């Protein structure tokens, strides 16, 4: 994938003193960043296999995710598997080790903002304030971590920049960033409002080890034409070639086993943002 | 932020917006799909 | 006098061998000015009709465009289409048989001109 | 029609004075050589000018009224028949 | 034909004055999405 | 989404003083993507037929695909063409005598718009 | 076989909003080629009528080419044409009240499809 | 163009301008785009490291004083007092920092000395001070309230 | 005439009406009668 800007006429060009080369590559390394950023983020909320939905977030919900990860459970409770860790340390409580587990959870911003303005949250920053454990956090604004994972404000998706997508993207907006050849279905935000909706939402996600896989090269190519229009003209170009894929892992033989169509490293977490 | 411009002319400061633009994918010539650079700009006024 | 025009064109061919089914014969990118569509019957059908239309690239949407019973063997859309979220041209054909009257079977031939969503700047 | 109003076609002819217009811009036209069309096989010559062509015609830059005020500089048209 | 009233003009409208433009466009993006810090190449990060 | 496509469109326009005879309008290459033949009487005739088609280069391979009476003055091709072998575009005409009504002598204008062999891959 | 043809093909598209008035919707060059005159209303609309045609860039030279009323919704002008210092394409609407039926303002979409007066020689 | 208006100034109003400057939103909570901060650096939350942002939130000094009978800003300092966060504000008489940006008390506009204004400034003197070459439109404090 | 300006800006010919007041006589003083400067502008735009 890849994209273009052509000039005008250089005598255009240095007419509104515009440096066509230098603009133009500085805006399509922008794009760049922003569709590879869209490319990961459509793979990993697409279709999910376990997704907790509350109508607001809240450590409640929280807890409830890194519990069905560390533990592997679904919605229902139809028990899949334990979710890999980002970071799997082990430290003994009193004299017994327990291995406690970090995650990683990215939060939409409305999202993030609800679960600021939520009771318990406020309680949690208390505690950590009297202890001292996440300072840094309240100062600047951020969420800190809770149950020893992150919890990051990734942002909103729109034209502008990426962010934790939500069901107002349109579905061709975000089948663009599918691969098609890397997913097997496709539940966008619009499908996934109407699919919970049988009984405006905001995705987020709970990410383990290797949850999204990315395969090829991670760096761009930019290609400089300075001979358009016999000269008058410059195209300037950006390319990049990237596999990426929500690690699914469907199977080898026939047998069935509790990994089979299950999003190995995700648990998605639906709320309402308006 | 200050602007200080030699001969003190009115200025005309200039942004450039985000590439909202779906580009081509694969073999699919660059051309195809050509985006858009959008320029803003403003001009400032000298007061005495 | 100053517009902005579609400067980049391309023309799409695609054959099918005309018995009961769905093909997708063009693909065709968002923002794509589809000037013509036209199919053509190379033989002699005895009984059926083909319908070309839109479809999207995984769900079903198909929408009858055009529709050519046997006898007149050749159409042309009457209206000119830009491309939103229809990214298949596809054709059906719900009644055939073989070949019919010639032993020699018979074909149908799509082309589909569309300019590219494309624009450049140019005064006159 | 001006003139038909205060059939027959007309020629214009004109006397000038001292910067009766007024070339702005460069004199430097571009040349652009394009050996690339067609793989390199052919070539394509291209000439480009931006110019600034204006009759002198000045305006005033306040409220006060001149004589040169939105008169052509130095021109003075003469008009006769085709014939 | 009323000579010299009170103007109510802006230091705009007054010809002898020539604007000039920025040489220096400004790129109005600046936002940077946390995902470079999750993606890496060993076996436990989330990308 | 993935196709080749004809990415190199010509057109072209010659004209010919519409009196009994036969012209060789356009010429194109085998494996050309014609894609609109159009024919255009510019006066006023009073007596004949022009007829438009195909034949080759050198042998007597011709036949109309095209026939324009006196009175509609206009005409296009309702067919698409994939130029095997047939690489001349001709017109005769059979009757006709000098402009009339006029006094001015009667022009045919054919235009031929077609896409060259050649293909290119895309994907969108 | 041996010719010059126009390389050199452009698509412009212009939409207005349907109702009355006059738009300038297509600019042209001297020598342009236009191939496809295509006229689109999007929506239901109750009374009118549109009529293309051809004038200059500055003084009076309106002459409309096609003429829709409201029932068909879709037109094509049935003509070839060489641009000879009528280098507007324009609409207009004499009849037309609010949209009608939908409560959603109709469009009208013009598509012109014309090739530019270069040449080049090519031989086949 | 975007402005929030409260009967006082609570840290509530405060992070709600910082969230509609970080996101993008309108007044109306509707989608405008992230405004540019003063500063923007990158702050690790766990392993994790996500760009924070700081602006300067210029507060008249009777919005200073609002804020300084403010519960939740009581609680704010409590909590900043307790991690260690910036000290010597309270004690200094200043308004610290809220969601990593600096609250200041700028003043009141008065004929003697500068500070941000009141609907009490005169539409005159306030356009005084105003360009009109630079304006697209006038809106004086009265005319705002 | 040529106006060679760099940057090719569109330009700004600009010209001075002719001084045509009576100056001052003997001993007054140049206050008593300012003379008048008077400037005229044309804005001449590129074409490409």
């Amino acid at each position: 994938f890849g994209n273009s800007l052509r000039s005008k006429i250089k005598a255009y060009s240095e007419l509104e003193r515009i440096d066509f080369i230098k603009e133009s590559v500085d805006s399509l390394t922008t794009w760049m960043n922003e569709e590879r950023d869209k490319r990961i983020v459509a793979s990993l909320t697409n279709d999910f296999t376990n997704y907790l939905y509350n109508a607001a977030m809240n450590v409640a919900t929280i807890r409830k995710a890194i519990f069905h990860a560390r533990n592997g459970l679904k919605a229902d409770n139809s028990k899949a598997f334990p979710i890999k860790p980002i970071r799997a340390t082990m430290q003994s409580v009193g004299n017994v080790v327990v291995q406690n587990t970090s995650y990683i959870i990215l939060l939409d911003s409305y999202q993030a903002n609800q679960l600021k303005a939520d009771s318990e949250f406020k309680e949690l920053r208390k505690l950590y304030a009297f202890a001292g454990e996440d300072k840094g956090m309240l100062y600047s604004g951020l969420l800190g971590v809770i149950d020893n994972c992150p919890v990051i404000d990734a942002g909103v998706w729109n034209k502008l920049n990426v962010g934790m997508p939500n069901s107002s993207i349109s579905d061709s907006d975000f089948t663009r960033y599918l691969n098609k050849a890397n997913v097997s279905n496709i539940v966008t935000p619009m499908q996934l409002k109407e699919k919970l909706n049988q009984e405006d939402i905001s995705i987020g996600c709970l990410i383990g080890a290797s949850a999204v896989l990315l395969a090829g090269s991670k760096e761009t190519r930019f290609y400089i034409d300075e001979t358009v229009d016999a000269g008058r003209k410059s195209l300037v170009g950006v390319d990049c070639l990237l596999g990426v894929s929500k690690a699914r892992y469907q199977s080898t033989d026939g047998v069935v086993t509790p990994y089979d169509n299950q999003d190995y490293a995700v648990i998605g977490l639906v709320s309402n943002m308006e | 932020r200050l602007f200080s411009v030699a001969s003190q002319q009115p200025f005309r400061p200039r942004i450039k917006a985000q590439l909202t633009g779906s580009g081509v994918s694969g073999n699919t010539d660059f051309e195809a799909n050509y985006d858009n650079l959008e320029i803003l700009s403003q001009t400032i006024y000298p007061d005495a | 006098m100053k517009q902005k025009v579609h400067s980049v064109s391309y023309l799409a061919k695609a054959e099918f061998e005309y018995k009961n089914g769905v093909y997708d014969l063009v693909a065709l990118p968002t923002g794509a000015e589809v000037i013509k569509i036209s199919l053509e019957v190379v033989g002699l059908p005895t009984a059926g009709h083909v319908s070309v239309g839109f479809k999207d690239e995984s769900k079903k949407n198909y929408s009858s465009i055009l529709t050519l019973p046997v006898n007149e063997t050749s159409g042309v859309v009457t209206k000119d289409y830009t491309v939103k979220s229809d990214k298949i041209v596809a054709a059906e054909v719900k009644d055939a048989l073989a070949e019919g009257s010639d032993g020699r079977p018979v074909k149908c031939v799509l082309r589909a001109l569309y300019f590219l969503p494309s624009v450049i700047e140019v005064e006159y | 029609e001006k003139l038909n109003q205060e059939n027959k076609d007309i020629s214009i002819g004109c006397l000038i004075g001292a910067s009766a217009v007024l070339l702005a811009g460069s004199k430097e036209t571009r040349f652009y050589i394009d050996e690339t069309v067609d793989a390199g096989r052919k070539s394509l010559v291209g000439v480009d000018c931006l110019l600034g062509v204006s009759k002198a015609r000045y305006q005033s830059t306040d409220g006060v009224v001149t004589p040169y005020d939105n008169q052509d500089y130095a021109v003075i048209g003469l008009v006769s028949n085709m014939e | 034909e009323k000579l010299n009233n009170i103007n109510f003009n802006n230091i705009s409208n007054n010809p002898n004055l020539g604007i000039e433009v920025g040489r220096e466009i400004q790129n109005a993006s600046w936002v940077k999405s946390p995902f470079f810090s999750i993606t890496g190449t060993g076996a436990d990060r989330g990308v």
